[PDB]
């Protein structure tokens, strides 16, 4: 089957061929492949044989926007395989110090002079998260961050999913950035668009640190996050935009304190 | 002799099986020719027979002349529809599936659909004055397309003969003697594979300084 | 009226098809909370908002082909296996079953509807149909509500630990319309009033049919023609633009105007119209089927009488 | 009156629907002070006030989709532990656990109210249920109160530091009335009577039932027919069109009025309508209802029935 597959779908510029196989091919008219790339995802990935919807494995798809030079997919190698697991406690402290500028995000360490010279040039660079809690809400927040986050920081195209198999991009399916494939219903809550075109992107950072830096003032304890009530803290803050103060005050009675900080107010 | 300029304007979200990827199924960016001309003309030239049975509901029968489901009927009647060229286009993955109609239930596939917001561009050839149907259907679900469509006058065509980069898409099936493919790019598809681009070497319409068309081309002509 | 239209229809199905199209023009108004839905969310698309070069785009609800014509094609089954011209048991000679290889080849059903089983036949839909998209923008005809679901005790808790059922659900409000048109092709006069039958009999769509998404399918006129008429959407983008947006309307204002937009658009569209039952004779039309399908002998009659024309069909041109 | 009735119903459930529609008719009246929320307030909607005259748009208070089906549910199954037909303790052949895997799959609950959790598959809801509105608007039909929560000292502070337990609550008045069709399909004569009471032995609804929420259903009318009658919002604007909103009017008045408005709108459905059970023949059949559920001899060998059927029907066609 692999044979046909290259056969059918590499070219190298000068092959010969001749119309006499288009013949064939309508005669043929008149897959095995994606359960071997599977294999070498838990291979190389090392992600779940037979059990892996339970671990709510959703993978980000970095596409380029046009073309790469050379340099770049060679930096988008160090990327892939060098990429921290994101953690949004400090994502909001570097974001509420520096007052609200997400370009205060660009100087984060988001990895963990090339040392991964040895693996593949990533033509199609995937990212992908495992959270420990096995909810939904829970399982979208990091991908939902990083997959607004990667275009910003990379000028790249993001498609999250939990799909193995993805879209694939190509001149004016790149006419939008992100695609985010059935997000936890605090996206579809807040009213951000699944779809985002570049202009939009730091608009959607902008709302979704908001909400998250909002969640973990009330609604959530310092060593767990409780993203499982981040639904009720969009719907709130849509309803009616006082509501940001509500949660606020809220905050303030679970820390024991009766008034806010200068800071704060 | 004449020429007709097709923008086709999708009214809902048009479905081909045109690649299959596990739980997902995709529509190709180009309208394949051989679907346009059966869109076109199904009915009020080819014939439209409600039922199938025995290998006829199984066999397609494109370039067959026994049996009715033709298009070598449109070669006499003197008409060729060339395959479309998105001109901007949007997709919908939406998921379908079969439904627990019984009281009591214990399949299901993903469609990347072309959307609403989406124009494909066409062009028809013919010997004849053609009365061309402004809303056609195409599809896994027999989706409308809105066509607006100009005849192209002989002030704007001209013909000329030598070596050009024909930008429309092309099908390598209906190319002539007297045409000759140099160079292609294709879009791999069933029923078969189109060129998205090409060199050739024959005779061609100019029909606007940045659009070549090529003559002579008809359904099934390699074969 | 219906008397004079059976003049209009054919004498029995034919093998190739025609060029006669007998069109319903309806609004489906929803009466309660439909989920039109695909993947977990509310189905949506970008539009331009009114027909008139529009700079202005729209997301505007769509509910989708299988969406709508599945449950105006069960709802017809049902009917069929009341009168006992069908049956559900498997050891009797008339069963049907909805998709499979032991779907029937002759029913009513099978043959306006289709089926493809394979080598062992296959037959088209002869009602032809297309998506239909919400009057109104997305954002003004929809809300979502929590549901939760506790143990029988009250209580969220069982044995102190708590149950994961709490979730948002989207659904869209009680008065947002859908202007349709279903299309029907080839048809015998029985054929006609089988398929007008389940666009006035069948009320329930989209998900949760056992709880939510009634809508009532007021029917606005029916056109005769030598070939199919406008889109769903081409209807919607003049029915929005003939009230320039000014959407909170009475449902009858708004069944009187559609009425009025459908007769200016089967003008400039060059397909010919033999018939355009609009107003005053499409309101004793509808009243003269009600009271076949509110008669006991008369619906045994030419249901069964549909009956024949397809179990002729099915011998003489289908699968046998 | 039922001795006639039997004849109507189908001798075992079958496994797809063969019409036979049984419509309930209510007008569920308030008693005392009613919550129906979802996200913290009462769900309320704009909607038009009435059908052809008082076009004029309106909010009501909507009875939301569960809401309505959930206090009937609960309410059947105890009644199938009190009789002995199903038990509540782990380590009985006869478990019915309420949302889960667990729940039986062959009790009355599980056939005419559906079950869809773990391995076995899936069950339909043969009881048909929609979402309610007010007959009258939200401004005349609810009130806000506020609510504490002091100390047991008997104050709103415990050491000098204040309590913080001071909120408001809105709930609906007493006497709004929320017209209803709720619809069974395929019943036998003991899933009618189980469902039917349901809807009379029924008395609590919303939100807080240890402390609110009592309700008095008055069944109007009970309409056997092939397939779904006019809608609930339909009801509701119909009604409020025939008193022209005068709606402070005794609530027997107010049901005597609804009796005539469901017969005007029944004759205007595409639906032969078998039996139309209405006023002194309603009254009779409910005092029949009332002397079953009044008498352990009758109730327990007709639901004893109605549990073979169910079981019955779950061996043959359901999950066994």
């Amino acid at each position: 089957i692999f044979e046909d597959y290259l056969d059918r779908y590499l070219e190298i510029q000068g092959w010969e061929s001749d119309h006499q196989a288009f013949i064939q091919e309508l005669e043929n008219y008149v897959s095995k492949i994606w359960s071997l790339e599977m294999l070498l995802r838990q291979a190389f990935w090392s992600v779940p044989s037979g059990k892996f919807e339970d671990q709510q494995p959703i993978f980000i798809y970095l596409y380029p926007a046009y073309v790469y030079a050379p340099q770049v997919v060679e930096a988008i190698r160090e990327l892939v395989y060098g990429i921290a697991s994101v953690n949004l406690w400090d994502v909001r402290k570097h974001w509420v110090n520096n007052k609200m500028d997400l370009t205060s995000l660009k100087s984060l360490p988001w990895l963990n002079q090339l040392k991964y010279t040895k693996e593949d040039l990533p033509f199609l660079a995937t990212v992908y998260t495992t959270t420990r809690e096995k909810t939904d809400t829970d399982a979208w927040v990091k991908p939902a961050f990083l997959a607004l986050l990667l275009p910003y920081l990379l000028g790249v195209k993001a498609i999250a999913t939990r799909s193995m198999v993805p879209l694939y991009r190509s001149d004016q399916d790149f006419r939008e950035s992100i695609h985010l494939d059935g997000v936890a219903g605090f996206w579809s809550l807040l009213g951000i668009p699944t779809d985002l075109r570049v202009e939009d992107i730091t608009p959607a950072l902008n709302k979704l640190l908001a909400i998250y830096t909002l969640h973990l003032a009330a609604r959530s304890s310092p060593p767990k996050a409780r993203w499982q009530d981040l639904p009720k803290t969009v719907q709130e803050v849509m309803t009616d935009v006082l509501n940001v103060f509500a949660l606020a005050e809220q905050g303030l009675r679970r820390e024991k304190r009766d008034r806010p900080y200068e800071s704060e107010v | 002799t004449k020429i007709y300029r097709c923008k086709l304007t999708l009214h809902d979200n048009v479905f081909f099986a045109s690649r299959e990827m596990g739980i997902l199924y995709e529509t190709e960016k180009y309208f394949h020719n051989w679907a346009l001309s059966y869109a076109f003309f199904k009915g009020t030239i080819i014939p439209h027979p409600y039922g199938l049975v025995g290998q006829n509901a199984q066999t397609p029968a494109y370039l067959d002349r026994d049996r009715e489901q033709n298009l070598l009927h449109l070669n006499d009647s003197g008409i060729y529809v060339f395959p479309a060229q998105p001109i901007h286009w949007s997709y919908q993955i939406n998921t379908f599936k079969a439904a627990q109609s019984a009281y009591y239930g214990r399949n299901y596939g993903r469609a990347k659909e072309l959307a609403v917001g989406s124009e494909f561009l066409t062009y028809i050839v013919s010997q004849k004055e053609l009365d061309l149907p402004v809303w056609i259907r195409l599809g896994k679900w027999s989706s409308k397309i809105r066509v607006e469509v100009e005849a192209i006058a002989p002030d704007q065509i001209k013909t000329a003969s030598g070596v050009y980069v024909c930008n429309h898409p092309l099908n390598p099936l209906d190319c002539p003697a007297n045409q000759q493919i140099l160079l292609y790019n294709r879009v791999v598809m069933p029923p078969s594979s189109l060129f998205s681009q090409s060199q050739l070497q024959g005779d061609y319409w100019q029909i606007d300084r940045n659009t070549f068309l090529p003559q002579g081309f008809h359904y099934g002509a390699t074969t | 009226m219906l008397d004079s239209l059976k003049s209009q229809f054919q004498p029995s199905f034919p093998r190739l098809a025609s060029g006669h199209y007998v069109h319903f023009l309806m609004l489906r108004h929803s009466q309660s909370f439909p989920v039109f839905q695909t993947d977990g969310v509310l189905n949506t698309t970008r539009t331009q908002a009114g027909l008139l070069e529009k700079t202005d785009q729209l997301s505007r609800l769509v509910m989708f082909k299988r969406k709508q014509t599945t449950p105006e094609r069960l709802a017809g089954r049902e009917l069929l296996r009341n009168l006992g011209l069908t049956s559900a048991d498997k050891s009797a000679k008339n069963l049907c079953e909805y998709n499979g290889e032991g779907s029937c080849k002759q029913c009513p059903d099978c043959i306006l509807y289709g089926f493809a089983i394979g080598d062992s036949g296959s037959e088209r839909s002869k009602v032809y149909s297309d998506s239909a998209f919400s009057l109104g923008a997305y954002e003004q005809s929809h809300r979502s509500f929590t549901f939760n679901a506790p143990f029988e005790g009250g209580t969220m808790s069982e044995a102190g630990v708590m149950r994961s059922a709490i979730n948002e659900l989207d659904h869209i409000l009680p008065e947002v319309t859908f202007p349709t048109v279903e299309s029907l092709r080839d048809a015998t006069y029985e054929g006609f009033i089988y398929v007008l039958g389940n666009l006035l009999r069948t009320k329930r769509y989209g998900a949760q049919e056992s709880r939510t998404g009634t809508m009532k399918n007021h029917l606005v006129g029916i056109v005769f023609a030598d070939g199919e008429i406008f889109s769903n959407l081409h209807l919607t983008q003049a029915l929005y633009d003939q009230m320039g947006g000014e959407l909170n309307k009475p449902i009858s204002e708004l069944c009187e105007t559609a009425a009025t937009v459908a007769q200016d658009l089967l003008n400039k569209e060059p397909v010919r119209k033999s018939e355009l039952i609009f107003g005053a004779h499409l309101d004793t039309l509808l009243q003269e089927v009600n009271d076949i399908y509110q008669n006991d002998a008369e619906l045994t009659k030419l249901l069964g009488s549909l009956y024949q024309q397809t179990q002729d069909y099915a011998t003489e041109f289908g699968a046998l």
